RNA sequence: AGUCCCUCCCGCUCGGGAGGGAGGCACUCUGGGGGGACUGCCGGCGAUAAGCCGGAGGAAGGGGCGGGCGACGGUAGGUCAGUAUGCCCCGAAACCCCCGGGCUACACGCGCGCUACAAUGGGCGGGACAAUGGGUGCCGACCCCGAAAGGGGGAGGUAAUCCCCUAAACCCGCCCUCAGUUCGGAUCGCGGGCUGCAACUCGCCCGCGUGAAGCUGGAAUCCCUAGUACCCGCGCGUCAUCAUCGCGC
RNA sequence: GUCGGGCUCAUAACCCGAA
């Protein structure tokens, strides 16, 4: 349930939120009140770019 | 009578400008809000800023201290329903900057998606990033 | 002489000046703080804009009655600048128009036709046409071609 | 200093790289060779009865096919 | 009591004019013609009356109802209607010959209409097209 | 500002814009005389009915030709005084009312400044701005060369009008001067053969290049 | 005491035939019948891309269906109402009769 | 539109306007049928043919103007991921359903556009004139509430009847006066709404605040011959919600 | 000499900008 809103009674617990392939742990702090759970389980990996390949520029084709 | 420079709430204002536009040099005050405060003070928005008196400057600073208590509607302030106290507040300059910094820091402390976007310096309001938002230099093949 | 015989803007100016003498016309308490619609950017620059809007609405009821809130909202709308997106037409808000119509009815100048809108009373017609006659008298001193009409 | 006027009396044909030029026969109206008929090359639309202002009257265009 | 009716058209604007003996009053949708704005529109309507002359102008009254089109289409349609009414009412051929010399369209009209739009940038026009690229 | 007698102006005679007669206007150049139309007419707006027929523009009143010339952007695909002037959404393309008012205000300024009938001053300017000799291009060995030719009167008229309009367009671009004042200034300068005029200098340059390529 | 007859069809000839037959019936008896009033034609236009794939220059079809209409007024008299009520229009014609 | 009656306004009514009813089909319009243009008439060029060039008259003049309809074939051009179909494969999974993700990532190269770089303007108040289409799983006048977005009731409409629907560019008056500005509005903070089973990933709208690059563009290169191009808004498709697009006005 | 863009069906030659 990524669309569940965090309520004051959930503070202090630990909940494992699905992100597409795995359940990731989220520890509820008081300043989290009012946010969706999915906001704390990113679904994409940060991008670290490599070298541009063949066809990446007009003169490389 | 006329003064070329008038300091209001710790900001140097032009004296040859209309009062309503002169007030916008304060960070936190745009043209609409400045017209509202001029009207509440009982002052002509089109008078030159250099004809002000000391009592008028004091009154303007008092209005800017607490606009809501002086009759400015609660939907016109730049920080309604403050996160800490719950009141309807209006801030200028250093206090405004520190409140914005605190909001971003609070987002970052709980590791919310928006806070991570702030940290990495990437757009935070759902934009596509493949084509535009490029700031750098071309990579070679 | 009638409303049809004089330029509209000059008549609205004269009527707005004459409306300040009627005790039933008073700006609301939120009037100092609002725009006239989502397609505007800045507040009105005249301290007495309420009387101009009221006079325009009265002349509009005279010419096109019976007429209701929604169609007047069409009339007072306009084009909006949307940043990087193209400009578009939008309607005006309703509170100003509804309050002006209620005040005009309180003054006896307009009245309500059920399910149809608001129309000008004989008193309102006389009020407008007298000012139009006065303006036309002044006007034909400098435009002699207006004496035949 | 002010040129000499000449009247177009006959149209010969189009010329130039892109067809923008017309060759004509003109009769001089003023000056030393008043009455002489010569052929000239002109840029722009022209019809019989027009008047040109020649800055000199000793150059004649080569006859075209 | 003579009443004469005439019609004029210009690109979806339609004008119907009525003429009878009067004092020189000309109204357009209820407004005196002397107060029409802008000036360029006002001069469009007034040309036939000035051509006819002050004697004929002051001896009639003209009422014109016009709908459709825009502010320049409506002025020209009213101009056509007024010119046709003036030639029919007074019935003299010097004035008619005067209209044809100054502006033939005053009496014969204008048949032009918009060309329907076509694909490849249809919203812009029948002939304008998208910029072409090869690489 | 503008008096009500001018806001609601009623003319009673057939003359240009109801304000100026062209009865004493003379055209000195014998070549341009049959192409500068001066027949009496009140409103200079023919609704573009002349362009279809060949040589149709000859019988179009000169003031309407000027109005048509200024109804433009100015610098789209070539530079004027060193710049493109692409105005796009704030140009005068297809806005004939604004161009009409620009010409009217320029005429009033001209008449006040010189004391003469504005049509006469405009005629003098176009006479001084009309070139008499031009060039055509040839190619040899990958090099482009000039060859001198004569100019027909209709092209002379068109070029003079275009250059007067472009000069006015350049004088008001991103400066405190207004379009009407710039047009009046350009016309007056061209009438007096001042090299400060764009059209007259252009006229001199064209003739010099044609002369040195015979 | 008057009846209103509404007609519609995709074919002009059949529509004309039915209206003329009703007119003949109204002529065959002493009764006034307001002439068949033509209402504006209803047009259904649909524009579609021609190619099944998305390769090549885009080209379009403009398909149209036209529905014509008529209106007839007659005074409800039984000697005349029986003759009109027993008429059979072709299958491609809609007929609707009401009393006002 | 002319004509009769009733009511209300004005310079107090000799005259001038606005509604409503009786009445009419004149005028506009709607849509069936018909007329009209044929190089027919006149003068030249060509041959005395085929035709071409210029005139009258004309609403229209030389395929009158704008569209539909694309021969025998080729292009091993695109499409089996619209549907049809041979062969080869999977056939307890490569078939059938449910939940959560992704197609929306971001050092960077490119296409087509939108908004600008301001006075051939920005703002504020006032005044003008459209057409195409669409509506019962819907269009909604009119009244009330709210500063706005929006909310609560609801006439009429299965439609030449009711509704979407009082466009913008344009015109008048006042402020700003050549400045990174009263130009530009990207980016971000706080708050208020709508659709939906669901709005974080990943929707649209409103109020206050914030205020990036940009001061006209190298070599190159595109569209267009008349109600055309430029400039300005609007309708329909898609659609629960969402238009910087397509097709049209 | 490096990097990027133009021109060409494409590559080389050629043109432009930049560090
Ligand atoms: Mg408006
Ligand atoms: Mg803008
Ligand atoms: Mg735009
Ligand atoms: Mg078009
Ligand atoms: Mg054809
Ligand atoms: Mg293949
Ligand atoms: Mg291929
Ligand atoms: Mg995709
Ligand atoms: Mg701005
Ligand atoms: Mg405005
Ligand atoms: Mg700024
Ligand atoms: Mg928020
Ligand atoms: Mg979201
Ligand atoms: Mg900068
Ligand atoms: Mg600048
Ligand atoms: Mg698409
Ligand atoms: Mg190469």
């Amino acid at each position: 349930c990524r669309d569940m809103i965090v309520l004051p009674e959930m503070v202090g617990l630990t909940i494992y939120v699905h992100n597409g392939k795995e359940f990731v742990p989220v520890e509820i702090k008081p300043e989290m009140i009012g946010h969706y759970l999915g906001e704390f389980a990113p679904t994409r990996k940060r991008v670290q770019h490599g070298a541009p390949g063949i066809g990446a520029t007009r003169s490389s084709m | 009578d006329f003064r070329h420079i008038v300091r209001v709430a710790g900001v140097d204002l032009d004296g040859n400008k209309q009062l309503r536009w002169a007030l916008t040099a304060i960070k936190g005050v745009g043209i609409n809000f400045a017209t509202m405060v001029c009207r509440v003070a009982g002052l002509d928005p089109f008078m030159k800023a250099g004809y002000l008196t000391d009592e008028q400057v004091k009154k303007i600073e008092e209005i800017l201290q607490d606009p809501v208590a002086h009759g400015i509607p609660r939907w016109a302030v730049n920080r309604p329903k403050d996160y800490e106290t719950g009141r309807d507040l209006h801030l200028i300059t250093a206090k405004l900057d520190m409140a914005i910094r605190e909001d971003i820091m609070r987002l970052r402390r709980i590791r919310a998606y928006r806070g991570i976007r702030h940290e990495l310096g990437l757009p935070v309001r759902g934009q596509r990033t493949r084509s535009n938002f490029r700031r750098g230099q071309t990579v070679g093949v | 002489a009638t409303v049809y015989d004089v330029p509209g803007d000059l008549l609205v100016e004269r009527v707005a000046q004459r409306l300040k003498e009627i005790p039933e016309i008073k700006p609301p308490e939120w009037a100092p703080f609002v725009k006239t619609g989502r397609h505007k950017e800045r507040l009105p620059e005249q301290e007495d804009w309420w009387y101009y809007r009221v006079a325009s609405i009265l002349r509009r009821v005279y010419l096109d009655g019976p007429v209701g809130i929604e169609r007047l909202r069409t009339y007072y709308g306009g084009r909006k600048n949307r940043g990087h997106a193209p400009e578009r037409f939008y309607k005006a808000g309703g509170s100003i128009i509804r309050k002006a119509l209620q005040q005009l009815e309180a003054a006896g100048f307009v009245e309500k036709v059920p399910g149809k809108g608001r129309v000008i009373t004989p008193k309102g017609r006389s009020f407008l046409d007298k000012i139009a006659t006065e303006l036309k008298k002044e006007l034909e001193e400098i435009i002699p071609e207006l004496k035949k009409y | 200093d002010e040129g000499y006027p000449a009247e177009v009396i006959e149209i010969i044909g189009r010329t130039g790289t892109t067809g923008d030029v017309t060759q004509v026969k003109v009769r001089i109206l003023e000056g030393r060779d008043k009455g002489r008929v010569i052929r000239r090359n002109v840029r722009g639309p022209v019809r019989v009865g027009d008047i040109l202002i020649l800055r000199e009257t000793e150059r004649e265009a080569r006859e075209i096919k | 009591m003579r009443i004469i009716q005439t019609t004029g058209k210009r690109k979806t604007a339609i004008a119907r004019a009525v003429i009878r003996e009067g004092k020189g009053r000309v109204r357009i949708n209820g407004k005196p013609v002397e107060l029409v704005e802008p000036e360029i529109a006002r001069f469009t309507i007034l040309e036939p009356l000035i051509l006819a002359g002050e004697e004929i102008w002051n001896s009639v009254d003209i009422d014109v109802k016009v709908q459709g089109g825009g502010f320049m289409g409506q002025a020209e349609a009213a101009r056509i209607a007024i010119a046709r009414a003036l030639v029919e009412w007074t019935g003299d051929m010097n004035l008619k010959e005067k209209f044809i010399k100054y502006d033939r369209t005053m009496l014969v009209g204008d048949p032009r209409r918009t060309e329907p739009h076509k694909p490849n940038r249809s919203t812009k026009g029948p002939r304008a097209k998208r910029q072409k690229s090869y690489r | 500002a503008k008096p009500l007698s001018e806001r609601f102006f009623i003319p009673h005679e057939i003359k240009v814009m109801g304000r100026w007669s062209t009865e004493d206007v003379e055209v000195r150049d014998p070549s341009l005389k049959p192409y500068i139309n001066l027949e009496p007419r009140l409103l200079p707006h023919t609704h573009g009915r002349h362009a279809k027929k060949h040589f149709g523009k000859a019988n179009v009143h000169i003031v309407e030709r000027l109005i048509n010339k200024i109804m433009r952007s100015g610098g789209s695909h070539y530079k004027v005084a060193g710049h493109f002037m692409r105005r796009e959404h704030r140009s005068l393309n297809s806005k004939k009312v604004k161009a009409y008012e620009v010409v009217k205000e320029a005429f009033k300024i001209i008449e006040k400044r010189t004391g003469k009938n504005p049509i006469q001053v405009l005629v003098w300017a176009i006479e001084n701005a009309a070139p008499r000799e031009d060039t055509t291009s040839v190619m040899f060995g990958g090099i482009r060369y000039h060859v001198a030719v004569d100019i027909s009167p209709m092209r002379r008229l068109d070029v003079a009008l275009r250059n007067i309009a472009l000069g006015a367009s350049a004088k008001c671009y991103r400066t405190k001067m207004s379009f009407a004042e710039a047009l009046a200034e350009e016309i007056i300068l061209a009438a007096n053969k001042d090299p400060k005029s764009y059209a007259y200098s252009k006229k001199l340059e064209i003739e010099r290049i044609a002369e040195s390529s015979r | 005491q008057k009846a209103r007859i509404k007609l519609a069809s995709t074919n002009v000839r059949s529509l004309e035939e039915v209206a003329n037959q009703i007119k003949q019936i109204a002529e065959r008896t002493g009764v006034r019948m307001s002439g068949p009033i033509p209402l504006p034609t209803k047009r259904i236009r649909i524009v579609t891309r021609k190619s099944p794939d998305g390769e090549g220059s885009a080209t379009f079809d403009r398909w149209e269906l036209r529905i014509h209409k008529r209106l007839i007024d007659i005074e409800a008299d039984e000697r005349a109402m029986r003759q009109i009520m027993r008429i059979r229009v072709p299958e491609d014609v809609t007929i609707e009769i009401e009393l006002i």
